[PDB]
C-alpha cells in the first residue's frame, strides 16, 4: 500500500473574487512545499507520526496560516494556541491548550505524549512541563502579524 | 487552524492539528483542535483525521471520531462517512468547516462545506495536488 | 470524580461530570471529565453518559461517545455497549474505572471494572438503589 | 413513564479491606439523599438538564466526593477543578477545566453553555467569564479538607 499525506491550512470564507492569481499562488506554493516535504519523508520511510508533526510544525512557522506564527488574536489582543497529535498505532495522544509562550504547540503536544503519562496539558502547567524538558520560552508577540491584527480591529 | 494526516510505509496512521483559534475569542476558550476525537483523531483500525472550522460544533458532534465510528461500526467508506459528517451533520448543527482524512487502506478525503479550505495531498513518490476553492 | 445522567418526563437526556482530579496531579493536567465525548456526553437519539476512571484512557478511547456510537451505528444494546467499552476496550488500553448511562428508551447501566464505584439510581416513582462494591 | 436518574461518586478509590461499615453507611446515605432529590425533581417534571446539574452540585458540595468541596490536591497543594454538562435535546454542552476560584464547577460549565458562544473555557479566562456573569469568586482554600490533605502528604 502507498504511503500518503494530506494537509490543511484552514477552512472558511475564501473569496476568489477578492483575490488575484498571484495572491492565490503564494498559498499554493506554501502548501506544495510542505506537502512535498512530507511526501519525501514518507518515501524515505519516516513514521506517520513524525511526518504529521513536521508538516504541522511547518504550517505553524508559516505566517499565512492561523497556528503558531500568524495566529489570530483573542478579544484582549493576545494569542492563545492549541494543538494535538495522535498516534494511530498505539492510540497515544498529546495535546496542549491555551499556551502563549511556546513557539510550536504541536511539538509541545508531542512532548506531552512522549514524555508524560498524560494526554492533555493546559496553560501555565503545560508551559512549565515543556520548559522543564528543554523547550524554550518565547514571548507571544512573535506570533503577531499586522494581517491578523487588522482582522481583529475590523472584527471590533 | 492547520493540520496533517498521514499513512506511512509500515501502514501506521497519524494526525496532528494546531491553531490560534478564532479571531476575537474570549480568553480561555478552547475549540476542537486540542480535543481527541473532536479536531484530531487517529486509529490504525480506521482513519486519521484533522479538522478545521467552527470549533464548537466539531466538539459537540465529535467530528473526527464520528468519521472513524461511521467507518468502523457503520461499515461506511471514507467518502460516505465524510459526506455524512461534513455535508449533513455539521450543517444541521450550524457548523461550518471541513477536515482531511486518510483511511488504513490509503484512501484520502478533504471534505469541506465552506467557500474554501487551503489543502494539499500527495502519495509518496507522486506529484501532489493542491487546492483552495470548491472542486 | 462525580457525575449524573437523567431521562426526564419530556424524553430529554442530559449528563454532567465534575472532578477535583488526582492526588498529587501535575498542575495543568486534564483528564476526561470536562471533555465532551470522553467523560460526559448526551444525545436524545442515543444515550447520556458520565464517566469516572483513568482519565487518559477514557480520552484516548472516547469512552462516553463510544457508548453512543456503538448503539447508533453498531446496533448494540446499552448493556452490550457498556460491556464492550468498560470490560473489554478500556482494560485493553490499561484503563480502569466505570461509567453511568441511560438510553433514550430508559434503560440504565452502571458498569465498572474496578473493585468499586460509588453509585445510585432510581426510576421516577420507585425506590432508589445504591451501591459501592460489585455484584 | 420512562424517567430515571443515575449518579456516581467515582470508581477505583474503593477497597473493602480498608473500609469500615460505618464509613460505607455514610457513603450509602450520601448517595441516597442525592439520588432521592434527583428523583423527586424528575417526578415533579423538572428537566433532565436541571436534574443532573443539581445532582452534581450536591455531589460537589458533599466533602466525601472528589469534586468541589473535598477535591483532591495537586502537586502544588492547590485545587484544579473541571466539569462538563451536556443537553441531549439541543446537543449544546458547557465545560470548564483548571478552575480554582469557582465554588461549583458544574454551574460554571452550565454558564458557559448558556451564556457564551463557546463549549469549553479554561483557567483564569473561564473564571473571569464567570465573574462577569455574576458568579461569585471564592477563596481557593474553600475546597480543602484534612482528609485529602493527609492523602497528599502520604502520596508525597
Ligand atoms: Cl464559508
Ligand atoms: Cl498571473
Ligand atoms: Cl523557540
Ligand atoms: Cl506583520
Ligand atoms: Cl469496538
Ligand atoms: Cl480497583
Ligand atoms: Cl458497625
Ligand atoms: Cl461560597
Ligand atoms: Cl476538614
Ligand atoms: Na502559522
Ligand atoms: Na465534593
Amino acid at each position: 500500500g502507498k504511503a500518503v499525506i494530506a494537509i490543511h491550512g484552514g477552512a472558511g470564507a475564501i473569496s476568489r473574487a477578492q483575490m488575484s492569481l498571484q495572491q492565490e499562488l503564494r498559498y499554493i506554493e506554501a502548501l506544495s512545499a510542505i506537502v512535498e516535504t512530507g511526501q519525501k519523508m514518507l518515501e524515505a520511510g519516516e513514521s506517520a507520526l513524525d511526518v504529521v508533526t513536521e508538516a504541522v510544525r511547518l504550517l505553524e512557522e508559516c505566517p499565512l496560516f492561523n497556528a503558531g506564527i500568524g495566529a489570530v488574536f483573542t478579544r484582549d489582543e493576545t494569542h492563545e494556541l492549541d494543538a494535538c497529535v495522535m498516534d494511530g498505532n498505539t492510540l497515544k495522544a498529546g495535546a496542549v491548550a491555551g499556551v502563549s509562550h511556546l513557539r510550536n504547540p504541536v511539538l509541545a503536544a508531542r512532548l506531552v505524549m512522549e514524555q508524560s503519562p498524560h494526554v492533555m496539558m493546559i496553560g501555565e502547567g503545560a508551559e512549565n512541563f515543556a520548559f522543564a524538558r528543554g523547550m524554550e520560552r518565547v514571548s507571544p508577540e512573535i506570533f503577531s502579524t499586522s494581517l491578523r491584527y487588522e482582522q481583529l480591529l475590523a472584527a471590533r | 487552524t492547520v493540520g496533517a494526516v498521514a499513512l506511512d510505509l509500515d501502514g501506521n496512521l497519524a494526525a496532528a492539528t494546531s491553531t490560534g483559534g478564532m479571531t476575537n475569542k474570549l480568553p480561555g476558550r478552547v475549540g476542537d483542535s486540542p480535543l481527541v476525537g473532536a479536531g484530531c483523531y487517529a486509529n490504525n483500525a480506521s482513519v486519521a483525521v484533522s479538522c478545521t472550522g467552527t470549533g464548537e460544533v466539531f466538539i459537540r458532534a465529535l467530528a473526527a471520531y464520528d468519521i472513524a465510528a461511521l467507518m468502523d461500526y457503520g461499515g461506511l467508506s471514507l467518502a460516505e462517512a465524510c459526506e455524512r459528517v461534513v455535508m449533513e451533520k455539521l450543517p444541521a448543527l450550524g457548523g461550518s468547516g471541513g477536515l482531511i482524512a486518510i483511511d488504513h487502506e490509503g484512501n484520502v478525503a478533504l471534505p469541506f462545506n465552506t467557500e474554501g479550505m487551503y489543502r494539499a495531498w500527495g502519495y509518496a513518490g507522486d506529484t501532489p495536488t493542491t487546492g483552495i476553492y470548491r472542486e
